[PDB]
């Protein structure tokens, strides 16, 4: 994966074919724990796009551990938006890494939650309240 | 330079005791 994610997701054109091969290869049950985070901490240093989040998406249904500097990266990138596979990106994170989410990662998710291009915004504004 | 710190003692007293932008416009006739 180091070999294979990196310059198809810089690569242009990247189509949705790619992506759910990507996301197929993060659903391998085959993809061991250590595997998972190694995959993350290479995704962490790309340029995302909505690629990108579609793919981080499927890699979070796993809920895979974090460390807290790698959190504050996610949250620190998860910040900068109107794509509504971000809402879901966004609304993942809210949902099951509350444990690790903290009052100034909520005040950067509320500056990126504030937009009505966005959908979901009351769902959201629910977890936000729920997470203070 | 696009086109070519904090107070001592308000800090001190903190050591001694244990965002949105905001905006303005006008407009104008031509």
């Amino acid at each position: 994966c180091s070999a294979l994610l990196d310059p198809v997701l810089q690569a242009p054109g990247t189509g949705p074919a790619q992506t759910e091969l990507l996301c197929c290869l993060v659903k391998m049950e085959s993809l061991e724990p250590d595997a998972q985070v190694l995959m993350l901490g290479q995704i962490l240093e790309l340029p995302w796009k909505e690629e990108t989040f579609l793919v981080l998406q499927s890699l979070l249904e796993r809920q895979v551990e974090m460390t807290p500097e790698k959190f504050s990266v996610l949250m620190e990138k998860l910040c900068k938006t109107t794509s509504m596979a971000y809402a879901k990106l966004m609304l993942t994170v809210m949902t099951k890494y509350q444990a690790n989410i903290t009052e100034t990662q909520r005040l950067g998710l509320a500056m990126a939650l504030e937009p009505n291009t966005t959908f979901l915004r009351k769902s959201l504004k629910a977890a936000l309240k729920h997470l203070g | 330079p696009g086109l070519a710190t904090r107070d001592p003692v308000a800090t001190f007293l903190e050591t001694c005791r244990e965002l949105p932008p905001s905006v303005a416009s006008i407009k104008v006739s031509a």
